[PDB]
Parts: C-alpha cells; structure tokens; sequence
C-alpha cells in the first residue's frame, strides 16, 4: 500500500506550509569569554532558551548555547558544546524551546549527554515524547508517605538506614572511600525488583564514567539502567544541565512508566553522581557570568539550584499515579568538612544521609559506613517487616559496642557483661563488612541478621564471621532453597517470626553449624 | 512485539527516507531552472519582501 | 590578520584587530621584536570591537603600545614526531636545548585537543606492568591512568622515574615524555637532564627515549598553564601511533596556581581562595587526555605539591579528582638505604581490588599492609616492654614484617652503573607470588639482609643456597 | 574638536534625516521645483543642499548624499551590516540593486556578500539583527511537513 | 528478510516520486512557472 504514503504526502506539500518570508530576530556574539557569548540584541528571548550558532564557514555542525543571562541590551549565553570555534559576529538563532530531553521505554541500556544526544556509539535514540528540564516539583498534595522499600543489598543500608521509594538519601564521603560503589551495589540489586535505575555521572572522568558502564554491562544492569554522563572535561553548561536531565527522564518513567521486563514500571531510581560538582560547574558558571559570589564563591541560587533537582523526586499517591522517583545524591567532603556550604545545603535538603568515612575504609571496614551520624528519617517505614522486626537488635547491640568501641583492645580486663558487648559488636560489624558487587537479596539479609542477633554467630571467631556468612547463605542457596523462599513470602507479616519460618530458619542454621567447622 | 516495532520503525524509516530523496531531487533540480531563467526575479521579490 | 597592540598590563597583552579578521580564542599572537625574535602570545578572550585579551608568555619589558600583531590563525603550534626526541623544548615547541632548531619537516600540531569520546575509553580498567614490586603490589598504575607521588628530594623520586622510563621502554616501546610544570629550574634542569643522560639502558641512555618540556617558575604563568598541554600533545602523537607513552608531569598543582594567576590576571571573578572560577573544567580538560583507547595509553605519574600540608585546599582536591593511584615516598624508608622509598602504607590505588587484578593479587596485598596495618605497632610496645623480653607469637610478625620491608627493595638498572648491582624487571605475578610464598613462610629459614636488594623469592633462594 | 561632536553630530543627523525624508518626495526637482517641494522649515544648510542638488539634476543621488551627511560630524562606524548571501554569484549590477533597495534599512550601510551555494535561488538578508531567509527555507520547510 | 518490504515498496518512481518533485518543485518552492527541457530526465537519473 504505498498509495497511502503517496497520498499522506502530496497532501501536506501542497497545502500544510505557509511558505512566507518574514522578519526573524537574530542576535551577533560581541565578546567571547571562557564559555560565555553575549550575543548582543536577540529580543523574544526565553530566560532559559538553547541558541543555536547556526552553522558558517569552517563550522559544518551547530553549538547550542543556554541565554542564562538576560541582561539588557545583551544576552550572556552560556555555551554547552566548545567555545574554540564561536567568535565576535557569530549570528544567534533562538529555538523558542527551553532544553527538554528525549524520554520513555527507548533510553534504557544507553549512555547520553545531558542534551539526550547519545555517546555509546549505538545508534540514534528512538523515541517519541520529549520531557522539558527544569519542570516545578510534584507538589505537595500529590505525595504519599513512603512506605515501599528500596533494597540496597548491602546489609548495613538495608538494615539500618533504610532507603524507600520516593525516599532521598544523600551519599556524603571524603574522596576514595565507596559512595559510586554504594550506589552501583544499589543499582545492580534492583535486577527483579521492578525499578528503572539511573545513573548522571556529573563531572566524573570519561574513564570512570566508562568503567561504571561496563560493570553495569557485566552484570547486566544495562537493561534497565539510563546512564547520562557529563563529563569533567565538557563544558560547564552540560554539567549544569546533567542532573535536571537525568531528573526528567526519571520523572518520566515516574509518571508514564516503561515497560520493564514486559510490566510497567513506574518507579525509577536515579544517582547524582555528585553534587559537589555539579555545584562547581554552577559556580563557574556564574563566576563567569560576573553575578554576585556568596559564601565559598557559590552564587546566592546554588541552594535554590540543588533543591530544584531534588524536590522533585517523589513517592506519588495512587491518584497521580503511584510511581516513584528515589534520589541518591553523592557528595565528596574535604576532611570530612560536613559543616562546609555544599554538603550543609543538600544534607538539609535530603531525608537522609549515608556517612562514609576514610577512617573506617582504610581500616579494613571496606561499606565505610558510620552508623552513629548517618540518619534516615523514614526509618522503619522504608522497611520489610522481617528487616524491621530483626533489625533492632542489631542497631541497639551496635550502639551499645560504639559507646564502648575504645574499649576493645582492653576487652579482656573488663566486665563480663562488657566483654560479652565489646564481641557481639565485633561479630555484627565483622558481619556488616562486604565485598564490591555482591548485593545480598532481602531474604539472605534476613536471615543472616537472625542468625546474628540470636546467640548464634557467638561460638564463631570474628576473623571468620565474614566467611561464616559468604558459606551460610551458599548453604541456604543449595542445601535449603526453601527457606529463603519461606522468608521472602512473609516478609510483610506483622509478626514476621511466625512459627513455621522461626522453625524453618532455627533448623537450618542448626543444620549449617553441626556440619561446618570454624 | 519488538520484530512488529522495527517494522514499524522500518516504514516510518523508508517515508524518512524517500522525504530525503525527494528533498534532494528537488535541491538538484531548480538549480537549472534557476540557472536558466529567474535568477534575478526571485531576487527582486526578496528585496520587495522587505 | 594584522592588529596593533592597545594595552600592556603586566604579562596580560590587549590588542585591537581589524573587524572581520579577529582571532580566535585560543590562536597565538606572535608579537615581533626588533632583534629578531617573535613573543607569541595566546589569546583568551574575545571582546569588545576586533580587540583580543592574551596572555605574554614572555616578559612584556621592551613593548610600546603600537606595536602590529600578527595572528596565526592557529592555536600554539608544537613540534612532534620522532624528531622531537631526547630533546628539551618550552612552551611554544621552541627547543631550549643546546642542539639545534627543528626542522620545517616536523610536522606541526595544534596545542589544544580534544579529548578522546567516551566510545573509546576501554570498558574495564586494566593494571600497568611497571615492574617494581612495591609499586605493581601495592599501589598498582592503570593504563592510561593517574598516580601522583608525594615525596620531596633525596628519596630517589628522580630514579624512580628513571626506571619507569627504562621499563616501559624495554618491555614495551615506551616513549615517555617529562613536564616539568612549575619546577626550580636547579632540580628539574641539571639534575634530570644529567641523571637520564648518565642513566644507560641497553647502550641508549633515558634521555634518548625521553621527551622534556619545561615551563618552570620563572617563565609566566601562560607558559606554566601551558606547558602541560604541549606535553601532552607530544604523547599524544606517540599514543596515535598505538605505542604505550608514560607521561610525568612534575608538580601539575604548579599548573593550577598558574592558571590562578592567568585567572587574576585576566581580570576573572575569583572562585574559593583566590583560585579561577574555571578550576574542574581547565584541569579535566588536561587529565582527559591521559586515557588508555584502543590505540594506545598515555599513563602518567605526576608529583603533587600541596600548599603546606591542606589536602583540603582547591588545587590538591582537584587533582585528586583526577588521581587512580597515590604512591607516598617517605625519608625513613630512603634513610635505611632501601632504595625504593615506597611506603608500604599510605600508597593506595583503585586497581587495587579483587575484580581487576585478581583475587590472590588482592588477597597477598591484604596479607602484607596488615602486618603492617599496625605498622609493627608492637614497635611502640617493643619501646617500652623490650617486647615483655619477647611476644607470644608477635615476634614472628616482627620478622616478617622486617624481611617484607627489606625485599620491597629492588636493584634498579638505570643504578645500575652507580652501585655496581644487575637491575632487575620482576613482573606482577612473580611479585604476588614471591610474596605469598614469604607469608605462608618459605622465607621464615633465609636470615635478613637477603632480600635487601632481590628481584624475585627465587632469587633469594638461590643466593641462600649458593 | 571634541566640542563640536554634541553639535556638529546633532546638526549633521537633522540634515540628514531632512534630505532622507524629502527624498521621495523631492525626487527628479528642480530649484524652484524642490524649493516648492523640499519643506523650507528645515536647516539653512538642508535646504540649501536639497535646493542645490535638484537644480543641477543630481537630486536622486541628495539622499546618497545623506548618507554621508552624519558621517560629516560623527566616527561613521554604525553602518548596519546587511550581509547578502545567495548561491549565484553576484554582478555588479546585481549588488547595485541589492544595495538601492537596501538603503531603506539606514542608508547604503556596510554590506558584505556571501555565496553559500548549498542555497538555491532566492537571497538572505541580515540587516543588524534582523534575518530574512527566502532561498532555501521552503524545501526544508516541506520537508519538515513530509516527516 | 521481510525488510525488503521496504525494498518492494520503494519501486514507486512513477506513482509517488515523479509527481512528488513536480509539486513540490513547481508549486510549492517557486511558483508555478517550471518549462525547461531536461528535468524529467535530471529526476529520473538522479532517483536511481
Ligand atoms: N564495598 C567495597 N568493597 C570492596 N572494595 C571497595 C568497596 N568500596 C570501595 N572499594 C574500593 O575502593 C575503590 C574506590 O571506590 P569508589 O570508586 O567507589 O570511591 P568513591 O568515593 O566513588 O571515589 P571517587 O571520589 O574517586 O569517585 C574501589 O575501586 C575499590 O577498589
Ligand atoms: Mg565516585
């Protein structure tokens, strides 16, 4: 039937454009800085427009330039691709959009700019909706309490800081120390558990960018993982504009959902890969617009600027839809500088926080948590209830080891009782201690901590509880899949340890422990 | 499911495709009929536009 | 594509070109002198009507305020090839070296490029035989990654870079090219040139497969800011060719204060402490181009230099950002005559986990740094118990620790001719295994001072049976 | 010198302000057909100058010499720069009539041809920061419609 | 293999493509003036 492309054309030529010349406002760049056109007299500018520098001689391609700036009888246009090659008398086009990104089922597996454009090398970008960036939050009527969670797999998250779904929990530490790790273990957890992780790699080195790629590939997480990458040695503007776009394409699969293992998803997950230099780029970029410093340098707007990005990450009610949108933002302090601008700014943005820090790294606790200053304000709510009902113990017996913690080297000269503590500490930070990209599922979790929290680990050394669990949890993936099944299936019971999974599980560690030897 | 979209996709890919070739054709045609005649009209009629 | 110079401030040069041949934003200047020789300048900003803000890179003593300027169209041009060679060249390409000019054959590149897209960046990192055993154990490189030493003078940094060069130069072709950014013109001219000249590998000296560009402190901050691209642009057209290029770029926090200056200069809005408000992106668009493609690798050591002791300082943090791996040379390792002053602790590297290097290479260098985890904290105890006349089982960790220490060192070839010892190239997996076999205690029957200088446990046991 | 420029500029953009305003309807005059045509209430120097023009004939070209008549008294740099491009190359006939029907954009301000040859036909025009396209914009324009 | 659907569709010069270039050309770019010799040639070389 090519009858009907011959007369949907034919059609549309003849009589679908208008075809008259008029008058169009342009705009000349008068001075070119590092990164900065000012563009001179393009009226009928948005505030946030993409100029286009059409193509001249020398230049086959377009640089598109955001007119954050607008002054009068000037335009500063920050520009997002190379200023090397836009000079004094360089003609402007405003494209009446403001920077919107492709969006939906056809950005899964695929690495793009923060323009949308991809960087893979895999082909164009199939889609159909382009979502705007910089769209107003939610709101505040149009939220659920957060009550769904978000499994971690790394023990120490998923039992004591819990993330749920709609739930922003900030990733702040101090250089080398786990937080792309943490937030890797995270995405590569979410294999069966419906969500649609993202990655936005702000400032991050091509290198790094295309290692975290290739370990989601390996693990094939890159089925269902956005990647967007605006990397160190790109312009400021893209680094700017990184997050809003991984941002709308999350709120996307948040809102419309995609089809995700042939079901709809609708919750996504998304990882400010850091904030400490997005926020660096925004101040370059203002430092260079000329606007007015404030403390550190940053502009008066900079709180303003991550508070946007973050607020829009929501858990919606059932009438708006019911999907969601949980933010992991990283920062990298100095010195564990906590009170400085920056990290002050998103704490007090964030529901949570996930300290880690260099000390306990480089000690030989490899997920540097610290449980003591690290918070989660959702709290139990963004919990299992078998991780709830188990965890506690675990928190209670690793606060009362952390008021005794300078006491472990003097732990045989000491109580009974404190001896007993200082151990049993020991034992479950030993237990905490995990390898890289081996997320534990939410039953091994579970049972591993009531194992631990019951006086079962006791008889066990603490240089082997590590192994004790990598063997305990393989016992119950061969010897005893059944269990783990049993566990899984009443998760959500008020009483979690109801008597059929107390007996399952009390029989198969018996069973682990008369065979084992340690 | 996928093996119908590319087919989609593949027709909505040939409509691109014979929109470039006939976008082309008519770019390299009129280039002698301007060349021919009309040169200068269509610039008067620019210049009148104004 | 002549202007006139309108204002002198300094090393900051204003001039006014004709309204439609303005230069671009990074092509040179080239100003003219009158004996002969040109200064050529770099464009930095745009502005105004055909009038062009550049930095000197030069000194900006002898020149009125009517001077012509002619643009060359192109950014700062430098010399490369296999011409450019054991030779020593500035900023501008010009060779500073007492041979003679290059020749108009040399192909000429461009200073400023881009770095290489994300589709070439390899998909998993990939560890950098180096050779040394304290450096492939416990901070292992990365092809086409960054490690930076932390180390002042008399720990043999100069040797050690030395035999870097030797060794990637042997085993593999590596090229290696030096900037020296920011550098005392006595430490890194006159002791580097003559230690690589002296220093011999199979009948070719270091200096022989090693580039040299200085930008060192007196030459202005243009020059410093720039001296580190033209070293890569060097190493970049060795990487085009697929060879393997070791880069060192000596004190690259030199480089940020330059560009601070260039910054304060410029007339730029200060950012943090005085730094440029153009501090990540001015140092990614450096260590982006230290990648290892598919053709090639540039892997690059670079000294940092932190201003007092902040690590929390701008400069320090930002090169941190940009760091795989950390090497902390120390005076008490050096003092004790181990030639390697490598300290097993404080040397960190992301290599360093089981996924890359591999499980037993990761499991051998968790076992060693934990006996010196506590750095023999028994040596504390030691002080004021005499080790209670002895510990239960701790004196074996104390012999341990004492032979590990003391086989960490290695008899380096290009010392070869100085202490009159064999170098010896000891690979990755010699050196996990060496070590593993010492830890499970193969090497609890050789006394110590036989591992001082040994390539390899083997070798130690053959000297124990000889 | 630098005290003439407030008056000087002021009486020389009047004058030519006057004889580009008087232009279409003093066109082919005479002296005393201009002197009843051109307004009488202008400058004792505009008239004169619109009066002299047409009796010797060349009062088609006064209002070209309007055109020089603010560059008399100011640094005559603000001349709009109307680029032309178009794929034919352009005659000088062809720039003549480009730059006489272009003089209604400020005067015969500083234009600048390009050729673009990718265009076909029709010419664009970018007057200051304004852009009239017509050669090109209508294939494209179609295609667009077409996808 | 079915792709070449598109292949067997595609062999529509006169029925779409020929007439497509006359309107677009004549009608709709310039005006309806178009009498030279030689474009229905020019199309069809330039169509294969
Ligand atoms: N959970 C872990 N298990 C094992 N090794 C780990 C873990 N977390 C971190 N590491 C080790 O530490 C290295 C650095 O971790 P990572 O890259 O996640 O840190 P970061 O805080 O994101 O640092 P950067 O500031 O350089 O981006 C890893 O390459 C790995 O060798
Ligand atoms: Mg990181």
């Amino acid at each position: 039937i090519t009858e009907e492309l011959i007369a949907r054309l034919k059609q549309g030529i003849t009589s679908g454009v208008d075809l008259q010349p008029r008058q169009v406002n342009v705009g000349t760049v008068i001075a070119v800085g590092d990164g900065v056109a000012r563009l001179s007299g393009l009226d009928q500018v948005v505030a946030s427009e993409i100029v286009e520098f059409p193509p001249k001689a020398g230049r086959n391609e377009s640089i598109y330039g955001i007119a954050l700036n607008l002054e009068q009888d000037s335009v500063a246009a920050i520009i997002l691709g190379d200023d090397e090659t836009i000079e004094e008398g360089d003609m402007v086009t405003s494209t009446g959009r403001v920077i919107s990104v492709p969006v939906g089922q056809g950005l899964l597996g695929r690495v793009v700019n923060p323009l949308g454009q991809p960087i893979d090398g895999k082909g164009p970008i199939v889609y159909e909706k382009t979502r705007p960036i910089e769209r107003i939050a939610p709101g505040v009527i149009t939220r659920k309490s957060v009550d769904t969670p978000v499994q971690t797999g790394i023990i120490a998250i998923d039992a004591l800081i819990p993330i749920g779904r709609g739930q922003r929990e900030l990733i702040i530490g101090d250089r080398q120390t786990g937080k792309t790790a943490v937030a890797i273990d995270t995405i590569l957890n979410q294999k069966g558990q419906g969500m649609v992780c993202i990655y936005v790699a702000i400032g991050q080195r091509r290198a790094q960018v295309a290692q975290v790629v290739g370990t989601l590939e390996r693990f094939g997480a890159m089925e269902y993982t956005i990647v967007v990458s605006a990397t160190a040695s790109e312009s400021a503007a893209l680094q700017y504009i990184a997050p809003y776009a991984g941002c709308a394409m999350g709120e996307e699969i948040m809102e419309n959902g995609v089809m995700l293992n042939g079901q709809l998803v609708k919750d996504a997950l998304i990882v400010y890969d850091d904030l400490s230099k997005h926020a660096v780029a925004y101040r370059q970029v203002s430092l260079l617009l000329r606007r007015p410093p404030g403390r550190e340098a940053y502009p008066g707007d900079v709180f303003y600027l991550h508070s946007r990005l973050l607020e829009r990450a929501a858990r919606l009610n059932e009438e708006y839809g019911g999907g969601s949108l949980t933010a992991l933002p990283v920062i990298e302090t100095q010195a564990n500088d906590v009170s400085a601008y920056i990290p002050t700014n998103v704490i007090s943005i964030t529901d949570g926080q996930i300290y880690l820090e260099s000390d306990l790294f480089n000690a030989g606790q490899r997920p540097a948590l610290n449980v003591g200053i690290s918070v989660s304000r959702v709290g139990g709510a963004a919990q299992t209830r078998a991780m709830r009902a188990v965890a506690g113990k675990l928190k209670g017996e690793l606060a009362q080891f952390r008021d005794l913690a300078a006491f472990a080297q003097f732990a045989s000269d000491l109580d009974a009782t404190t001896k007993a503590q200082i151990e049993r500490g020991q034992r479950l930070q030993e237990l905490l201690k995990q390898p890289q990209y081996q997320p534990l599922p939410v039953e091994d979790q579970v049972a591993v901590l009531y194992a631990a929290t019951n006086n079962y680990l006791d008889d066990v050394p603490v240089p082997l509880i590590t192994k004790w669990r990598d063997d305990f949890l393989a016992f119950l993936r061969t010897a005893h899949p059944e269990v783990r099944k049993l566990i899984y299936d009443n998760r959500l019971d008020r009483k979690f340890p109801t008597p059929e999974v107390k007996e399952a599980l009390e029989a198969a560690i018996k069973e682990f422990k008369a065979t084992s030897n340690y | 499911a996928q093996a119908e979209q590319e087919r989609i996709r593949m027709l909505s890919e040939a409509k691109s495709q014979i929109a470039d070739l006939v976008t082309l054709t008519a770019s390299r045609v009129l280039g002698a009929e301007l060349q021919a005649r009309g040169h200068d009209a269509l610039i008067a009629e620019s210049l009148a536009a104004l | 594509a002549k202007g006139v110079i309108q204002e002198i401030i300094g090393v900051v040069i204003r001039a006014k070109f004709p309204e439609d041949e303005v230069p671009e934003i990074y092509n040179a200047i080239e100003i003219p002198l009158g004996n002969g020789d040109r200064l050529v300048c770099e464009v930095q900003q745009q502005l105004g009507n055909g009038v062009v803000k550049a930095v000197a890179m030069g000194s900006t003593d002898g020149l009125r305020r009517g001077l012509e300027v002619i643009d060359t169209g192109r950014p700062i041009a430098v010399p490369v090839g296999p011409a450019t060679l054991g030779r020593v060249f500035n900023v501008l390409g010009d060779p500073i070296d007492g041979m003679g000019p290059i020749g108009p054959e040399v192909e000429r590149r461009p200073i400023h490029r881009d770095p290489p897209s994300f589709e070439e960046q390899n998909t998993q990192a990939q560890i950098f035989e180096t050779g040394i055993k304290v450096i492939d154990l416990i901070a292992p490189f990365t092809r086409g990654g960054k490690t930076a030493i932390f180390g002042g003078a008399g720990v043999g940094k100069t040797v050690v870079i030395q035999e870097l060069i030797a060794n990637i130069a042997k085993e593999q072709s590596g090229f290696s090219v030096f900037a020296g950014v920011g550098e005392r013109s006595r430490e890194g001219n006159d002791l580097i040139h003559e230690m690589k000249e002296a220093r011999i590998d199979e009948n070719t000296t270091v200096f022989d497969k090693t580039v040299m560009v200085f930008g060192q402190m007196n030459e202005p901050p243009g020059a410093r800011l720039r001296v580190g691209l033209t070293a890569l642009t060097m190493a970049e057209y060795f990487r085009d060719e697929g060879r393997d290029i070791l880069l060192f770029i000596d004190n690259i926090f030199r480089f940020v204060q330059a560009g601070s200056e260039v910054s304060s200069l410029l007339g730029r809005m200060p950012s943090q402490v005085g730094y440029q408000p153009t501090l990540g992106t001015e140092m990614g668009e450096l260590q982006e181009r230290i990648t290892s493609t598919k053709r090639g690798s540039i892997t690059s050591m670079q000294a940092v230099y932190v201003p007092a002791d902040d690590y929390t300082d701008p400069a320090p943090a930002t090169v941190f950002s940009h760091l795989d791996a950390t090497i902390s040379l120390e005076r008490s390792i050096a003092e004790r005559a181990i030639f390697p002053a490598v300290d097993p602790l404080a040397s960190t590297s992301r290599i360093l986990d089981p996924n890359i290097v591999g499980e037993e290479h990761y499991r051998v260098a968790q076992e060693v740094k934990r006996v010196l985890q506590r750095y023999k904290d028994l040596k504390d105890i030691i002080a004021i118990l005499g080790m209670e006349e002895l510990s239960d089982e701790d004196k074996l960790t104390v012999q341990r620790a004492r032979k590990i220490e003391l086989f960490f060192s290695q008899p380096f070839t290009v010392a070869q001719q100085f202490t009159g010892r064999p170098g010896k190239y000891v690979p990755v997996k010699k050196t996990v295994e060496s070590f593993a076999r010492l830890l499970n205690g193969e090497g609890d029957h050789i006394p110590e001072s036989f591992f001082y200088m040994q390539g390899d446990f083997d070798d130690v046991l053959a000297a124990y049976e000889a | 010198r630098a005290l003439a420029a407030p008056l000087v500029e002021a009486l020389l953009t009047t004058a030519a302000e006057q004889i580009r305003a008087a232009a279409p309807r003093i066109a082919g005059l005479s002296a005393s057909e201009a002197a009843a045509v051109l307004p009488a209430d202008l400058l004792p120097q505009v008239r004169n100058f619109l009066l002299t023009m047409a009796k010797e004939g060349l009062t088609g070209e006064l209002n070209a010499v309007a055109a020089a008549l603010p560059g008399y008294l100011e640094t005559g740099s603000r001349a709009v720069d109307a680029s032309v491009t178009s794929a034919i190359e352009l005659s000088a006939e062809q720039k003549e009539r480009i730059t006489r029907e272009l003089q209604q954009r400020y005067g015969d301000v500083h234009v600048t041809y390009h050729v673009d040859p990718t265009l076909i036909g029709g010419l664009i025009i970018r007057v200051g920061d304004q852009v009239l396209d017509n050669s090109l914009r209508a294939r494209l324009s179609a295609i667009q419609r077409v996808l």
